[PDB]
């Protein structure tokens, strides 16, 4: 079956370096493309690097460019990332991401299970009001995301993701595009949204259904998340 | 273009793909393998190593060649025979010990096929030694009413041959003959030279100096 | 204007014009866009361009034969364009070279022109042939100036025989045994059965492309290399350069010819056209 | 050295 | 071969017991299908170019 | 059988003078006050340059934005229409292929030919990659055409002078129908999925049942072997072109001829037909260089669809309307609009 693991974490002397391995089975690893995300221990999501199918393009964001160093062995099946001149903010949790891009794909279908390292302008910004909903299972509870810049692009598409993470879990995949559904999650999850704003309308909330979400943009590079809203029990 | 570029990329990939794949297979040499039932073609596809159709290839003196045998296609010609064009030779297997009209009119049909104009014929004759002895027991006009001439094997064989090579119409196609009697090796090396002619001549044709 | 070699240049020239550029039109706009991508269609493509290439620069030429001398334009001009004319003309010489040797290396080597022949090598040794073309062209855009005379001043300029030998070389003796060899190698191989009805039209279209290709250059080498053999200011080299005209003529008319008698034999390639006109 | 003129081509 | 003809015949017989509309009224509602069709066919009717997919 | 043969040659004269008392007059007599349609004239919108060998087959996804093609390179690759990308390139066993089909949840691809084995490929697979899903395998004879009931069952048409219905699920042949002499070499589903017909290589197209299995209606009236076949989009009537350079309109109540598109120029045979939405348009391919645009009610040549460089093989018109897709020899699919 798909999974995928990461290998390499650990508490690191500051200013070293170190560097991180994402293995991969069970899909054909030469023609998706992988992603990479940190997790405060405290604050949500958070972009960090990109290489596409075939080494073509690689990504980074403002704040990690020129210090990282984000490769791939397609015959090992593993994804690779250096990562050098470790600093005081570079202490988060480190996800893997699949992505695939073509006319209707998926991209950020499925996340690896993560690691762990510790240390001792023109974007795109995400913002959500709401970081604590309380209610009670039965109900209907709607999550906002808003936007600085229009997501609606010239074809007709709109690059506005959700994501669901559930407690002592990892994040998985709800609404890409803001409006099509996900491969295997209930038909209650829903998504809506225009320009700026987008609600991810949810019907007949279960037990399984508490955790905090992030909305993600994808009209242009670097992917900026969002602060996040948590929904909880009662 | 936001998202698109990848798919861009991806089609791009593809595509070269697509053009590494066309450059490596054309390299191969296609013959299709015709005749009449139980005339050889077993025994001659099995010499040279390795439902509907039967494909045999295999590499000599660093020539792949492909054969089809679609002989067990039990359906009309003609609504399937246009698929194999642009083959550099179609190989005939008659078998001379049984008997004869049928595989004759099979050629006459072949030869002049329409899309089959321009490709050459190789004209395989098996069962030499089973031929003389029925020769030995039996006169070699018993389907050929119209002969008339000596017994003798070789003038025998050579009649045959000129029923066989007096269907051709087209002059930019040449038939090429060969005597097998099913204990042969060498019959390989017949079709390597019949392909390098072949190839010269095409080649020549396509620069337009022939 | 009054001289027998000026006029002379001049009608050619425009007869050459007249029937080059209609004619190379139509071949590259067929071959490029009407054809398909053969392997044999990148030589045809590259002639053509090579053909047209000098066929454009002509109007200069005439303009020149016009006036006598006197370049009205700038430096710029005297140092790009009796250079890409060049240029072109040396990459039409090798394209021919090219051509008969591909047409010597497909019979002589029929296995292995199978395997390792494609679009590919066409487009490399294409390129090849460009870049020596171009190194070949380089010299003299580093040996031209301007001298003052009178108020009309007249463009151009020890090196000349070094220069003119190795053009000589390279352009007339390679090319002319290449092309010889090989069409005579291949009139010889296209006589060993099969093509016995053969080798009266191979040999007829091979005699008459190396004729037209060595009486469309031989003059204008001659004239070349007697030119440093005759000392100026004398009336015999007078005649020479007055001549000279006319051996350019020549020389464009068969890069005029060209395609005529390469694109055109090509069946296909002609009935296509046909249909397309 | 000299005076040499040539109609391009050269 | 006669189960082959019994086929056959019971075959035909069986097609010939089907109940048949008179041409005239194919006709006319073939017509009446393809007239009112005719405003949702952008080829016979020239798309503007904006509306065109692959302008 | 004697009697026997008496007894079909009544039954044959019975249904001859069955449908000759109910042909009061022919549909050219009755389309006479229309307006015709006039120069209908078409430019190549999309030329797409993918493939290097003849291409026969080329279907229209269900969403009219995906065309899959397929050709004698062993490839059969989906594009994307609007914008000329390749979105997959999925390679076959057999290079030697006839037809192709696209799934109406456009998760399945079908193709086949002289393999005499009809493969279902998974597009839609959450390990990336194309594989294939099964290999339905039980004609004796070379399938000509394959089209996708729904996800489960498929039906086709093979060479060896019959035509099954498939279960993807098991791959067993649920129903066979049996009845034509020549080779079946065409095949269409209506649109309410219930029957369709096939057309043979004995110049006779039989209509056919699904759930039933049983032949219900056979219509006579071709001198050749029969190309291609497709349905009106109203259900209610087909019409097949032949070898004999000319093709037929029938329908199905009438169980009758309603006009022969039949034009003294044209002498190459028909290679594929197909109709628009309002079905006031059929454009039929040609193996003369070209696709003639024919007028369903007056039978005439509104405009000729040329541009190829070899014949064409098939011809598509999207779910929408908006565009018809010609697929050729020179390995070209021009889109056209």
């Amino acid at each position: 079956d798909v999974q995928l693991v990461e290998s390499g974490g650990g508490l690191v002397q500051p200013g070293g370096s170190r560097k991180l391995s994402c293995s991969a089975s069970g899909f054909a690893f030469s023609s998706f493309g992988m992603h990479w995300v940190r997790q405060a221990p405290e604050k949500g999501l958070e972009w960090v690097a990109y290489i596409s199918s075939g080494s073509g393009t690689i990504y980074y964001a403002d704040t990690v460019k020129g210090r990282f160093t984000i490769s791939r062995d397609d015959p090992k099946n593993t994804l690779f990332l250096q990562m050098t001149s470790l600093r005081s903010e570079d202490t988060a949790m480190y996800y893997c991401v699949r992505s695939i891009y073509y006319y209707g794909s998926s991209p950020f279908d499925f996340w690896g299970q993560g690691t762990t390292l510790t240390v001792s302008g023109s974007d795109i910004v995400m913002t959500q009001a709401t970081s604590s909903v309380p209610v009670t299972p039965g109900e209907s509870v709607s999550i906002s995301c808003r936007s600085s810049k229009s997501l609606l692009h010239s074809n007709g598409n709109t690059y506005l993701y959700w994501f669901l993470q559930r407690p002592g879990q990892s994040p998985q995949l709800l609404i890409y595009r803001m409006s099509n559904l996900a491969s295997g999650v209930p038909d209650r999850f829903s998504g809506s949204g225009s320009g700026t704003a987008f609600t991810l309308t949810i019907s007949r909330l279960e037990a399984e259904d508490v955790g905090v979400y992030y909305c993600m943009q994808h009209l242009e590079y670097p992917l900026t998340f969002g602060a996040g809203t948590k929904l909880e029990l009662k | 273009s936001a998202e698109e570029r990848a798919a861009l990329e991806r089609s791009k990939a593809i595509e070269k793909n697509l053009k590494e794949d066309g450059i490596s297979a054309a390299k191969d040499v296609k013959l299709l393998l015709l005749g009449a039932d139980n005339s050889g073609k077993s025994t001659i596809v099995k010499q040279m190593k390795i439902t509907g159709i039967v494909e045999t290839h295999f590499t000599f003196k660093n020539l792949h060649f492909r054969l089809f045998d679609v002989g067990g296609q039990r359906s009309e010609r003609k609504k399937w025979i246009h698929c194999f064009e642009d083959v550099t030779a179609i190989i005939f297997c008659v078998d001379l010990s049984d008997y004869m009209h049928e595989s004759l009119m099979l050629f006459d049909s072949i030869c002049n096929n329409k899309f089959f104009i321009d490709t050459s014929i190789i004209l395989f004759l098996n069962k030499k030694d089973l031929f003389g002895e029925k020769i030995k027991k039996s006169p070699l006009t018993i389907c050929f009413p119209e002969y008339t001439g000596p017994n003798t094997y070789e003038d025998a064989a050579a009649y045959i041959q000129a029923q066989f090579e007096s269907k051709n119409r087209s002059p930019n196609k040449e038939i090429y003959c060969h005597m097998t009697c099913a204990t042969d090796t060498n019959n390989a090396q017949v079709i390597f030279d019949a392909v390098t002619d072949i190839i010269i001549a095409n080649n020549l044709r396509g620069c337009g100096l022939y | 204007w009054n001289e027998p070699p000026v006029i002379l240049s001049m009608v050619i020239l425009s007869l050459t014009f007249l029937l080059g550029l209609p004619g190379n039109g139509l071949v590259l706009w067929v071959a490029g866009l009407k054809m398909q991508r053969t392997v044999n269609t990148i030589w045809f493509l590259h002639l053509t361009l090579a053909d047209l290439l000098c066929c454009l620069s002509l109007p200069f030429s005439l303009a020149h034969l016009a006036l006598q001398g006197q370049w009205p334009y700038g430096r710029f001009l005297c140092k790009l364009i009796p250079s890409i004319i060049v240029l072109n003309m040396f990459a039409s010489v090798f394209l021919l070279t090219a051509i008969s040797l591909d047409r010597c290396l497909v019979v002589f080597k029929p296995i292995w022109c199978q395997n390792h022949r494609n679009v590919g090598m066409a487009c490399s040794i294409c390129g090849c042939i460009w870049v020596v073309a171009f190194v070949m062209c380089i010299p003299v855009f580093v040996y031209r100036e301007i001298f003052t005379t009178d108020n009309h001043n007249r463009c151009g300029y020890t090196p000349l025989v070094a220069i003119t030998i190795t053009r000589l070389v390279v352009g007339f003796l390679l090319p002319s045994v290449i092309m010889i060899a090989c069409y005579s190698f291949i009139v010889f191989r296209m006589q060993r059965g099969r093509f016995a009805k053969s080798q009266s039209k191979t040999f007829r279209v091979a005699v008459v492309v190396v004729a037209v290709f060595l009486v469309c250059w031989t003059p204008y080498h001659i004239f070349g290399v007697l030119s440093l053999l005759t000392d100026p200011e004398t009336p015999l080299g007078k005649t020479l350069m007055s001549w000279d005209h006319v051996c350019i003529a020549l020389a464009s008319a068969n890069s005029c010819f060209n395609p005529f008698l390469y694109a055109l034999l090509g069946k296909d390639f002609r009935k296509k056209a046909r249909q397309s006109i | 050295y000299s005076f040499k003129d040539m109609p391009l081509x050269r | 071969s006669i189960a082959q003809a019994r086929k056959l015949v019971e075959q035909l017989k069986m097609e010939a017991n089907i109940d048949r509309i008179k041409v005239s009224k194919a006709a006319a509602d073939l017509m009446a299908y393809c007239e009112a069709h005719a405003k949702e066919d952008p080829l016979l009717t020239p798309v503007p170019a904006s509306e065109n997919p692959f302008r | 059988l004697d009697q026997l043969r008496q007894e079909a040659e009544q039954l044959k004269n019975q249904i001859r003078d069955a449908r000759k008392a109910c042909a009061d007059a022919t549909l050219s007599q009755i389309t006479n006050n229309i307006d015709p349609v006039g120069r209908i004239q078409m430019r190549t919108r999309r030329t797409l340059r993918g493939h290097l060998a003849k291409i026969y087959a080329m279907h229209w996804g269900t969403d009219s934005r995906l065309l899959v093609s397929a050709s004698q390179d062993g490839k059969l690759i989906i594009w994307d229409s609007y914008t000329t990308n390749k979105v997959h390139a999925i390679p076959l066993r057999s290079s030697w292929v006839m037809t192709c089909a696209y799934a109406p949840s456009g998760n399945y691809v079908a193709c086949g030919g002289l393999d005499n084995i009809c493969s279902i490929y998974n597009l839609k697979t959450r390990e990336g990659n194309v594989r294939v899903s099964r290999e339905l395998a039980g004609h004796t004879g070379y399938l000509s055409c394959c089209r996708f009931l729904d996800d489960n069952q498929i039906v086709t048409s093979s060479g060896d002078t019959t035509c099954a219905l498939w279960d993807i699920e098991t791959g067993q042949q649920t129903t066979t129908f049996t009845g034509h002499t020549g080779d079946v070499m065409s095949l269409s589903l209506a649109p309410d999925t219930r029957l369709f017909v096939s057309g043979a290589c004995d110049a006779s197209a039989k209509l056919w049942d699904v759930r039933e299995g049983m032949c219900r209606q056979t219509f006579t009236g071709h001198e050749s072997d029969i190309n291609a076949i497709c349905f009106f989009p109203n259900g209610n009537a087909f019409a097949t072109g032949s070898d004999d350079a000319t093709c037929r309109l029938f329908d199905l109540r009438a169980d009758q001829e309603l006009m022969t598109y039949s034009h003294d120029n044209i002498i190459c045979g028909i290679t594929s037909v197909s109709f628009s939405k309002s079905g006031r348009l059929l454009l039929a391919g040609y193996d003369d260089f070209n696709c003639n645009v024919w007028d369903a009610l007056k039978a005439d040549r509104a405009g000729v669809l040329a541009g190829h460089d070899n014949r064409v093989s098939c011809l598509g018109v999207t779910d929408d309307g908006m565009a018809v897709a010609t697929g050729s020899w020179d390995s070209f699919l021009k889109i056209w609009n």
